[PDB]
RNA sequence: GGGAUAAGUGCUGAAAGCAUCUAAGCAUGAAGCCCCCCUCAAGAUGAGAUUUCCCAACGUUAUAAGAUCCCUCAAAG
RNA sequence: UUGGCACCUCGAUGUCGGCUCAUCGCAUCCUGGGGCUGUAGUCGGUCCCAAGGGUUGGGCUGUUCGCCCAUUAAAGCGGUACGCGAGCUGGGUUCAGAACGUCGUGAGACAGUUCGGUCCCUAUCCGUCGUGGGCGUAGGAAAUUUGAGAGGAGCUGUCCUU
RNA sequence: AUAUGUUAAGUGGAAAAGGAUGUGGCGUUGCC
């Protein structure tokens, strides 16, 4: 898990989506794996 | 009942004569030790030849004390001195004979070879 | 919705069928009529999201009363072993414990070589929540893939 | 569970099996009786009541605790038994398993059970921070006029007062104490005693509480 | 040890045909939170409960149950 | 923190370090939970949750700091008038003596140094720790109690077995 | 209180670069 005010797509395969009022990354690569914080 | 700074008589003849206590093992804030724990202590006062030198920092486990120790069975048991021996990691004895008599303790704390080497073991 | 857009099965509204596997009630969104089929009231954003879930609860209630639901789980690695001790499974999955998971109602389990373990049941929800504690009991690992896989889940395997 | 009240009558010690010492406490239970049965629907909770150590009767004037007063005599006569001189409530039993008016024996325990010990520790009258609050002392030398004194008590302007719960010297001991985890080493039913491994609160004659251990 | 949670981990699941731990639902998950353990506690003026004891006449006098004064004391001070 | 400003205090708001006694924050040192790893394992790196408890004994120096010795699960960082002198000390620092270097014609002086050098106070109020008396609690009284609420406690090592 | 709409953050009831399928209103265009 990244947390990170700037959190965007790393690759194509990144997905945006919102949790809990938390705007978060997900995809495939667990590296890629993202939270706003 | 062992503290920083006190000396003690050592109780082989692995060249050390007397040391003084730096810490007593086992625990943080520990301050007192007693029969068959385990001292760091630097060597005070040395005899010619032998393998430990004077102003060694060195391990020592000790083996008599003046305040003695209480069994379960209510008995107790105190000595003249304060005595200890130098010892490696392996809990082996640094010297190879061991003077004057050493408390049972020792085998319950796996000093074996000490208790083989000592004359009397009370 | 798309989505939110039978059998023999009671389908008898609240719903609360009467199919063959069982009867497998819930209470669906207040707001969404039925004639079967479900039916969007004001077009909203919160009325379409709800119809939406509202159709897919009702059409896993119509799949679980006729055919029910069966998840597989495989267990890979050397002496992993998985046995039926009466009712309940018994995992040895290289704890120093064996791991009692205990059986639930509208649920049964199977094994087979005791390596693959199977999950019958009405209800979706429970099924898929009681091979994910079977899984949770030791996920696959990444450098050999031991553990207590989904049967059909593809596992990504990092070198030494 | 299991309760019983005694007297502390003093510390000696005896030889287990194998010959270790075994420190003990000799309680001095005799003349327990049942006086109340307090339940959910009266009371709103379940407890039983408990007298020791008979009294004498009630007689016009009295003029100490020796003698019943005529509310005590009432009470007692109510469960048909002799006024007692310590009452306390057990609620860690089952109070359908007594009656009002029998007697709780020593033999209630057994050797080996596993018993918490209440009893009020012994005083100790105003004592300083030193004793009651178990502080370091001040320099004994070099120039020091400061040896039992508390220490600081505050801050400065932030907060300009003490803090309430402030260490100081006053009243010590004379405080209800719990004692837990202690072991039932030998029962006597005649002598009326239990002996219980290790020591416990107040001096000697003092009531104390046995009950079967909570943990 | 019990309950509820954090970061996490999910199951089912639409908006968004798919995907998605979430939006509605359903779980799980910390030496931490609330209890569990010890002590004080009804001036808790919201002043609670139980058992037992006592019962008068003309503010006054004498009293009940019950306390004290005074005296011998210590486990208390 | 070093500063900038000069708004309270010059009919006085005692300055450094230490001792005693703490108390709070979390940007967490240890312990608990978790994601990623260029995570094989044992170890590590990093980020997230988490303030319950814990978090040392010496050599040198007035020291704070720092270095070192030996430990420890760990030897966290900060706030509280750089917490705390009507609680203590008084080594240092604004005092009278004296000396060195240096500057000054001199009296004397110091990005300096050196030896010596008086620490007062019987607690009124609030606050805090204990301990009694009065009245109240719709009769009076003895004993046993419920628990609204409050306080306490809360750490962790090593070894064997698997 | 009245009418219309916006917010779901207790935003309202203290802050930035920057990040984001939060949500309302204008639109310009590509495909059908
Ligand atoms: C020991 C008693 C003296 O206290 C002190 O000396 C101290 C320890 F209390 C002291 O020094 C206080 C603390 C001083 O006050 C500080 O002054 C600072 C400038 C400021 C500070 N604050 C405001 C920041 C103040 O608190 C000062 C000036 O005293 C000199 C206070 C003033 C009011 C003052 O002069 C008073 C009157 C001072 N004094 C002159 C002593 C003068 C010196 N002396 C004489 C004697 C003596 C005489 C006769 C016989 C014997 N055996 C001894 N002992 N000591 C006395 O005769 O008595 C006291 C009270
Ligand atoms: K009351
Ligand atoms: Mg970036
Ligand atoms: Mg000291
Ligand atoms: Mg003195
Ligand atoms: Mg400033
Ligand atoms: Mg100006
Ligand atoms: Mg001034
Ligand atoms: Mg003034
Ligand atoms: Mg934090
Ligand atoms: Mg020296
Ligand atoms: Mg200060
Ligand atoms: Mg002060
Ligand atoms: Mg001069
Ligand atoms: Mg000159
Ligand atoms: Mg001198
Ligand atoms: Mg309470
Ligand atoms: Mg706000
Ligand atoms: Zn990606």
């Amino acid at each position: 898990m990244k947390v990170r005010p700037s959190v965007k797509p790393i690759c194509e395969k990144c997905k945006v989506i919102k949790r809990k009022g938390k705007v978060m990354v997900i995809c495939e690569n667990p590296k890629h794996k993202q939270r706003q914080g | 009942m062992i503290q920083q700074e006190t000396r003690l008589k050592v109780a082989d003849n692995s060249g050390a004569r007397e040391v003084l206590t730096i810490k007593v093992l086992g625990g943080s804030g520990r301050k007192t030790a007693n029969i068959g724990d385990v001292i760091v202590c630097t060597v005070k006062n040395a005899t010619p030849g032998g393998v430990v030198k004077k102003g060694d920092v060195v391990k020592a486990v000790i083996v008599r004390t003046k305040s003695g120790v209480r069994r379960n069975d209510g008995s107790y048991i105190k000595f003249d001195e304060n005595a200890c021996v130098i010892i490696r990691d392996d809990k082996g004895p640094r010297g190879t004979r061991i003077f004057g008599p050493v408390a049972r303790e020792l085998r319950e704390g796996n000093f074996m070879k000490i208790v083989s080497l000592a004359p009397e073991v009370l | 919705s798309r989505v939110g857009k039978p059998s023999d099965v009671t389908v008898t509204f609240h719903v609360t069928v009467k199919g063959p596997k069982g009867e497998l009630s819930r209470t669906l969104n207040e707001r969404m009529t039925f004639k079967i089929e479900v039916v969007r009231p004001s077009d909203s954003k919160e009325d379409r999201t709800n119809h939406g879930t509202t159709r897919a609860l009702l059409n896993n209630m119509v799949q679980g009363v006729s055919q029910g639901y069966v998840k597989v789980l495989e267990l890979v690695g050397v002496g992993y072993r998985a046995q039926m001790q009466g009712k309940d499974l018994i995992l040895n999955v290289g704890y120093s414990h064996p791991v009692e998971i205990k059986a639930e109602e509208n649920i049964t389990f199977s094994v087979e070589k005791n390596t693959v373990v199977k999950v019958e049941g009405i209800s979706k929800e429970q099924v898929g929540a009681l091979a994910s504690n079977i899984r949770s009991v030791r996920p696959p690992e990444p450098y050999k893939g031991k553990g207590i896989r989904y049967q059909g889940e593809y596992v990504r395997r990092k070198e030494g | 569970t299991k309760g019983i009240l005694g007297r502390k009558i003093g510390m000696t010690q005896v030889f287990g099996e194998n010959g270790e010492l075994i420190p003990v406490t000799v309680v001095e239970a005799k003349e327990n009786v049942v006086l109340q049965k307090k339940t959910v629907e009266v009371d709103g909770y379940n407890a039983i009541q408990v007298g020791f150590e008979d009294k004498k009767a009630y007689k016009k004037d009295a003029k100490s605790n020796k003698y019943a007063n005529k509310p005590a005599e009432g009470h007692a006569k109510k469960a048909d038994a002799a006024p007692k001189r310590f009452i306390r409530e057990f609620r860690n039993v089952d109070v359908d398993a007594y009656e009002v008016g029998q007697e709780v024996s020593v033999d209630t325990f057994v050797a080996g059970d596993v018993i918490d010990v209440t009893g009020v520790s012994k005083g100790k009258g105003f004592q300083g921070a030193i004793k009651r609050h178990g502080q370091s002392r001040g320099p004994m030398s070099h120039g020091s006029h400061f040896h039992r004194a508390p220490g600081s008590v505050g801050m400065a302007s932030d907060a300009s007062r003490v803090f309430k719960g402030q260490k100081m010297p006053g009243r010590m001991g004379g405080n209800t104490v719990t004692v837990q985890n202690l072991e039932v080493v030998q029962v006597d039913t005649e002598n009326k005693v239990i002996l219980v491994k290790g020591n416990v609160p107040g001096p000697k004659k003092g009531l104390v509480e046995i009950r079967t251990s909570i943990k």
